[PDB]
């Protein structure tokens, strides 16, 4: 439930 | 903060037609995972923001056809065959790549369609309006097309821009025209000092202005 | 459908405080990733804050870092955002919008919502002067001057509504912390003055509400 966004958003913390 | 720098912020283009809405960043927008975070996004007038494409070449859920992300690195394009009136709106680029993510000023898709000449109106002040101690002359140009439009204030023969304000519209969503006010603000004393008001449009629709004037009597 | 809905706008003070919410209808706010975006007067989209679809991080640009914060209620299915110590460069529009999973959308943001507006100024706030703008002198054009309010929005309609086709209302100008605007109407010459044509206007924050028959000098 913190998986969903890998990706660019993970970047952002 | 990247940079990203879009804006021929039009292309005048005609319905059923080929548009290439370009972006440039500041720099690479390669992730170091080596994908592309770059988004394109509609925003229709008087509406939100659409995603149309996500990482460079994605076309979202939905999101037509003719819609197509293209690029890579720092220069994108995306590009629209075809051109309805639905496409109307303000597209704007955007990068998740560099960590203060950041987005293009934009470039609106204007919509072609056939030269119309303005139509102007030129209004003295209320009587109303002149008991409290101002005078507005407003002047409207109305449904012309192109965007392309001088306007000049005149008064007593004599050109005058300070105390000019203009409005004007966006791209009307129904018939693809434009229009736009203007208005000279003066005080009571200063309005009454001088007798003739004129208002003067100058369109690529004739090769001499419109005029429209008027007298205090 | 999905759907979010911002409130919470409003004009404050410099150095003030607000909160926005934004209500989630058609999915659930704990499973997806959200974030804040306002729009500048000029139309400029910046970034202002983001909440993880696990709800355990924050991020916000250095602009607003500090002074804003990012929340989410899962029972009430609501984000928020706390915004203290503000600076007139704050205003703007601020959209609501989720991100569904990197599978789906690349990152991206799908849904966004309507927008609040809020406003960081000291300006008092101030009904406006409306003003016939009726012709001197086949197709008559007719308006209403809406003059010296503050702060936005200002509605304006012609004969309570009934009255559209031949419509322009122009976007507000602001001078000296005051905006201004002006609306146009066309109608056929034969029913004036048989249809005493009215312009109503409405400003909410000074419940002004003006209707102002416009009447042939």
């Amino acid at each position: 439930n913190e998986s969903l966004n890998t990706g660019w958003l993970a970047g952002l913390f | 903060d990247v940079l990203m720098t879009q804006t021929p912020l039009s292309l005048p283009v005609s319905l059923g037609d080929q548009a290439s809405i370009s972006c440039r960043s500041s720099q690479s927008l390669v992730h170091s995972d080596g994908n592309t975070y770059l988004e394109w996004y509609l925003q229709k007038p008087g509406q939100s923001p659409n995603l149309l494409i996500y990482k460079l070449s994605n076309r979202f859920s939905g999101v037509p056809d003719r819609f197509s992300g293209s690029g890579s690195g720092t220069d994108f394009t995306l590009k629209i065959s075809r051109v309805e009136a639905e496409d109307l709106g303000v597209y704007y680029c955007f990068q998740g790549s560099h960590v203060p993510p950041t987005f293009g000023g934009g470039t609106k898709l204007e919509i072609k369609r056939a030269d119309a000449a303005p139509t102007v109106s030129i209004f003295p002040p209320s009587s109303e309006q002149l008991t409290s101690g101002g005078a507005s002359v407003v002047c409207f140009l109305n449904n012309f097309y192109p965007k392309d439009i001088n306007v000049k204030w005149k008064i007593d023969g004599s050109e005058r821009q300070n105390g000019v304000l203009n409005s004007w519209t966006d791209q009307d969503s129904k018939d693809s025209t434009y229009s736009m006010s203007s208005t000279l603000t003066l005080t009571k004393d200063e309005y009454e000092r001088h007798n003739s008001y004129t208002c003067e449009a100058t369109h690529k629709t004739s090769t001499s202005p419109i005029v429209k004037s008027f007298n205090r009597n | 459908e999905v759907m979010l809905v911002e409130s919470g706008g409003d004009l404050v003070k410099p150095g003030g405080s607000l909160k926005l919410p934004c209500a989630a209808s058609g999915f659930t706010v704990s499973t997806y990733a959200m974030s804040w975006i306002r729009q500048t007067p000029e139309k400029r989209l910046e970034w202002v804050a983001t909440i993880s679809s696990g709800g355990s991080y924050t991020y916000y640009p250095d602009n607003v870092k500090g002074r804003f914060t990012i929340s989410r209620d899962i029972a009430k299915n609501t984000l928020y955002l706390q915004m203290s110590s503000l600076r007139s460069e704050d205003t703007a529009m601020y959209y609501c919008a989720r991100h569904p999973p990197t599978v789906v959308a690349g990152d991206a943001m799908d849904y966004w919502g309507q927008g609040t507006s809020v406003t960081v100024s000291s300006a008092k706030t101030t009904p406006p002067s409306v003003y016939p703008l009726a012709p001197g002198s086949s197709m008559v054009t007719l308006g209403c001057l809406v003059k010296g309010y503050f702060p936005e929005p200002v509605t304006v309609t012609w004969n309570s509504g009934s009255l559209s086709s031949g419509v322009h209302t122009f976007p507000a100008v602001l001078q000296s912390d005051l905006y201004t605007l002006s609306s146009s109407v066309t109608v056929p010459s034969s029913t004036w003055p048989s249809e005493t044509v009215t312009c109503n206007v409405a400003h909410p924050a000074s419940s002004t509400k003006v209707d102002k028959k416009i009447v042939p000098r």
